[PDB]
């Protein structure tokens, strides 16, 4: 009857928000005698501790979805690593609303990762659908990162062989590094100008004044970055006139867990409305068998077909994240944030604005050398 | 240092013996402080060793952890992961769910297991299939997590390969078993050599609905990993009498010996960290309210009391003991072969047929066949030198040589076989859907009787 809900240390107002979803939901999804409940936690940094409040309260709870939605840690941990595996040895689903790693998007390190955001190697897939925009065919792969950047590297090749082109170079390396100046000169002595460009806030901010050193900032040189490239400093060390990408109602924290706790009650009423009831073990003490039909769970989840949504219309794709979100192109126009571009689910739409490049005039940059 | 070994329950070992385990060794002890605390766990609940590491790294700064799970589940070494990560204290997993195969483990961890990888163990698997020349096969691949990698090794070790191997096209469980698709994917097998990979309970759910349907022939061959399988205290339904496992859980080389060549490894390590670096102690205070070197990157070739027991890249060992097991008629997980440093090892090199899976299942397409060698149809060649392996348009074929003019026992030299009479044999086995059993004659020539002596 009582289902609880585990929350997160983030601030006050979102678990009265949740408890408000719980009033709605269970008032669209018919007469039933469930029951829903809460579970609050601390203000820990560090996750270790919280994991041990959750393994205290959450598994005697037989809570169904934990939904972490902590972005801004003070420190660079980043890691909901221990809570999701607490929940995996019993096999139950977290929605890791924090960051978009690939590495925490692995299926085969985590086994029931099931979010509603995509990691940002999706970006490179709007980069092919950027490649669709200026009708751009050599490229260049410049990647710093190695864990997601290998699993980027596959899905670009996959996009990669439908247009039969191919990249003139990949580079993968260590980040952390400064001397990158040879591998400036290298991507220099190529043929094509999209710089393809992935790393960390620092990391390329840092490659990028050693890019600014070597006269990379100059007509033709067309670069493409994502939401880790334009955060920070990184912000700061960009030109006039670069094109970036955003999430909508992914910064937008209220929205975004509001139907993310609607897709969790519909879930849960869709499961109520399927047979084989099993509910997962109070693990704490005693239980030493695991919850056996979490793969079931997942098989009743991936399946999840929706119409209305507050953020929009989601879907769950073939990897449990959402099917082409609203998404943003945006143009520093001289160190201002200036919106340029639009993308829903199949299309790219300009605004009334132009679009700068950093180098010549508003028109694309013919980089195709004649050789 | 201060080591700390908790272990599980499997096969009834008492925590007494590993007491003096170490207590009477280590005589050139070079680390002063260097103490152990046997401890066993009656539950394998996270929380349990949470608790034991949160009042064990407070527990006067213990260095050392030794863990064994007797149970079968493998996210328990994900936590060792993430408690080897966090504490930074050398954890090593030694059987059971201790050391399961995961995915990849992270670069800021010392934890370690002593097993080998599921690359390591796809190429002794595909070495035994050539071995055997069982080249046409299948593969069965779940959403158990570290597909695409195993898929991708295999694919690439075909490619990597003299043989030309006959791989049919790979079936893929998209969702949980339905009956609607799954078993039209089922219908398309055809081949030889299955290859399962998802758990165990699911493994079970595949064979039963094999057996079901009749796709569980003596055509058809089972050949799954030790992570399928598992540990030996738990043989569920549905199993045939011959199926073909590869595992390190070896009962011969016992826990005591394990946690012993463990004990070897961290006294090999702690002598050249002494002979390296003076600070020894590195540990952290407490789990609430929150490096100088790593020593997972400090013992990579390391070898105690003649043992191989150096680490690769991945936190496995380079050569852990491989031992290939099938089941027997009195459904036991029966031990055949070993492995060597590079010598794929069998000793029970001629195949057993396995007419009887199971009660009611007859076996009748098995034929004796000898020949002599003959110039235009008997072709009889050597194997190959560099890779042991025949062409595909070829057949083995065995013979009983004795080695000197007076004794009698002698070996089973194999070797190749083309001509003419082979591609019809060949080619009545595609037509009257047999199994050829070529050997040669050991006796001499055609036929002749002295006083009816043939
Ligand atoms: C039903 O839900 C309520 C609300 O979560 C639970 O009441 C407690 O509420 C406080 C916050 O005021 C929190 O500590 C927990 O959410 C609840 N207590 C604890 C310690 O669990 C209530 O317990 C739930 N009832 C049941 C039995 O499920
Ligand atoms: C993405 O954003 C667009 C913004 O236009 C949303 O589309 C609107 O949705 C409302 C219903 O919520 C409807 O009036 C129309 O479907 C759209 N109106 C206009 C004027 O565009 C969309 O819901 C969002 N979701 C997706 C598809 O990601
Ligand atoms: C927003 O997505 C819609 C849905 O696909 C797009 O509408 C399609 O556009 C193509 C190309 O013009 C047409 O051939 C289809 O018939 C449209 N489908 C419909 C009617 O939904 C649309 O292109 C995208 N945004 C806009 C307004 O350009
Ligand atoms: C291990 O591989 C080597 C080469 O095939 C074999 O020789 C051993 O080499 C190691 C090197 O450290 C020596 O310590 C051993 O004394 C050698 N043993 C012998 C008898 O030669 C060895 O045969 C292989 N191991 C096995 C199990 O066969
Ligand atoms: C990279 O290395 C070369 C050789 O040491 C050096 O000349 C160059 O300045 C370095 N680039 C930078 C600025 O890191
Ligand atoms: C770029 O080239 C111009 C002209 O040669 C030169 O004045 C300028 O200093 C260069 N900038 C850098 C630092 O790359
Ligand atoms: C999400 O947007 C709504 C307005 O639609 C706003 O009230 C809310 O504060 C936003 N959430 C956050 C925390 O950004
Ligand atoms: C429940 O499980 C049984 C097998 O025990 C299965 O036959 C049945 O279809 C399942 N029902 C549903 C739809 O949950
Ligand atoms: C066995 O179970 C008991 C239950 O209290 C527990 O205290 C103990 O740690 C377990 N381990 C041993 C000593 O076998
Ligand atoms: C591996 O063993 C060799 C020979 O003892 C020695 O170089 C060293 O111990 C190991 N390799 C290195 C360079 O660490
Ligand atoms: C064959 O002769 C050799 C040399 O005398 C001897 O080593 C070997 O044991 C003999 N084999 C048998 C089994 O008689
Ligand atoms: C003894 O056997 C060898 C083959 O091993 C053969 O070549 C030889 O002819 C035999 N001895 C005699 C004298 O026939």
């Amino acid at each position: 009857k009582i289902v609880n809900i585990g929350a997160v240390l983030s601030t006050r107002k979102h678990e009265q928000m949740f408890r408000e979803a719980v009033n709605q939901a269970n008032k669209r999804h018919g007469s039933w005698k469930i029951q829903l409940n809460a579970t609050s936690v601390t203000h820990k940094p560090n996750a270790i501790q919280m994991a041990l409040s959750v393994c205290e309260d959450l598994i005697s709870s037989q809570v169904y979805a934990i939904l972490v939605s902590h972005p801004p840690t003070p420190n660079d941990h980043f890691t909901p690593t221990p809570v999701s595996y607490t929940a995996g040895f019993y096999r139950i689903p977290v929605l890791g609303l924090t960051t978009r790693m690939s590495i925490y998007s692995d299926k085969s390190i985590h086994l029931s990762f099931l979010r509603t955001v995509p990691p940002y190697s999706h970006q490179s897939s709007v980069w092919f659908e950027m490649m669709r925009v200026y009708n751009w065919n050599h490229i260049i792969l410049l990647v710093s990162d190695d864990h997601e950047g290998r699993a980027a590297q596959k899905r670009l090749e996959t996009l990669l062989e439908e247009r039969e082109s191919k990249a003139e170079k990949v580079l993968q390396f260590d980040p952390g590094t400064k001397n990158v100046t040879a591998l400036l000169m290298e991507a220099r002595e190529l043929e094509a100008r999209v710089i393809i460009l992935s790393a960390s806030e620092d990391d390329a901010a840092t490659v990028y004044r050693a890019a600014a050193m070597l006269n990379m900032t100059g007509s033709g040189y067309v670069w493409l970055v994502g939401e880790r490239e334009i955060s920070g400093n990184a912000l700061r060390y960009a030109p006039d006139g670069i094109i970036g990408l955003q999430l909508i109602n992914g910064k937008n924290e209220s929205a975004h867990i509001s139907d993310a706790v609607g897709v969790v009650a519909q879930a849960v009423h869709e499961l109520l409305e399927k047979e084989n009831i099993t509910d997962p073990p109070r693990g704490c003490v005693g239980n030493t068998n695991i919850w056996k039909t979490g793969p079931l769970f997942k098989r009743v989840l991936m399946s999840s077909k929706y119409a209305d949504g507050v953020t929009g219309r989601v879907e769950f794709n073939e990897d449990g994240d959402r099917k082409f979100a609203n998404y943003s192109i945006m143009n520093l126009q001289n160190r201002k944030l200036v919106q340029v571009g639009i993308y829903n689910g199949t299309h790219v739409i300009p605004n009334d604005r132009k679009i700068i490049w950093p180098g010549g005039e508003t028109e694309k940059p013919r980089g195709y050398q004649m050789s | 240092l201060n080591i700390a070994v908790l272990l599980g329950h499997s096969h009834d070992v008492t925590e007494r013996e590993l007491r003096n385990l170490w207590g009477p060794e280590q005589a050139t002890g070079l680390p002063l402080d260097v103490n152990v605390v046997a401890l066993l766990m009656n539950r394998t609940d996270p929380k349990s060793l949470i608790t034991h590491v949160c009042d064990l790294m407070s527990g006067a700064r213990i260095h050392g952890l030794v863990f064994g799970d007797d149970t079968d589940q493998e996210a328990v070494a994900q936590m060792l992961d993430f408690i080897s990560s966090q504490t930074f204290i050398p954890i090593l997993g030694i059987a059971g769910g201790a050391s399961m195969i995961m995915a990849d483990k992270d670069p800021t961890s010392t934890f370690f297991q002593f097993g080998a990888s599921i690359q390591q163990q796809a190429t002794v698997m595909l070495k035994i299939m050539q071995d055997y020349d069982w080249h046409v096969f299948s593969l069965v691949t779940t959403i158990f997590p570290g597909y695409r990698d195993f898929i991708s090794f295999i694919k690439t070790t075909v490619d990597n390969s003299f043989v030309g191997w006959d791989m049919q096209n790979v079936i893929t469980l998209d969702t949980s078993f339905e009956d609607a698709k799954t078993q039209v994917q089922l219908k398309k097998i055809h081949s030889s050599v299955i290859l399962l990979y998802c758990s165990k309970d699911e493994a079970v759910l595949i064979l039963s609905e094999a057996r079901s349907l009749g796709l569980t022939g003596y055509d058809f061959f089972w050949i799954v990993p030790s992570l399928v399988s598992g540990n030996t205290e738990l043989i569920p339904k549905e199993f045939p009498s011959g199926l073909i496992s590869v595992s390190y859980d070896d009962w011969d080389y016992s826990l005591e010996a394990r946690v012993r060549d463990g004990l070897g490894i961290l006294t090999t390590a702690a002598s050249s960290m002494l002979e390296k670096f003076s600070y020894i102690p590195e540990a952290k205070a407490s789990c609430y309210g929150q490096p100088l070197h790593t020593l997972h990157q400090f013992m990579v070739n390391v070898t105690w009391d003649g043992k191989d027991l150096s680490f690769t890249e991945e936190g496995y060992q380079v050569h852990p003991r491989l031992v290939v097991i099938v089941l027997n008629k009195d459904r036991e997980w029966e031990k055949v072969g070993k492995w060597e440093n590079q010598t794929l090892s069998l000793r029970h090199a001629v195949w057993p047929r396995y007419k009887s899976f199971s009660d009611c299942e007859p076996d009748d397409n098995h034929l004796s066949i000898v020949t002599l060698e003959e110039a235009p149809f008997v072709i009889v060649e050597d194997i190959d030198p560099l890779t042991e392996t025949c062409v595909r348009n070829t057949v083995p074929c065995r013979k009983f040589v004795k080695i000197n003019n007076s004794t009698n026992e002698g070996m089973n030299v194999k070797k190749c076989c083309k001509g003419f009479c082979i591609d019809i044999l060949k080619k009545l086995s595609r037509t009257v859907k047999f199994t050829y059993d070529l050997y040669l004659v050991t006796n001499g020539k055609h036929g002749k009787k002295v006083n009816n002596v043939w």
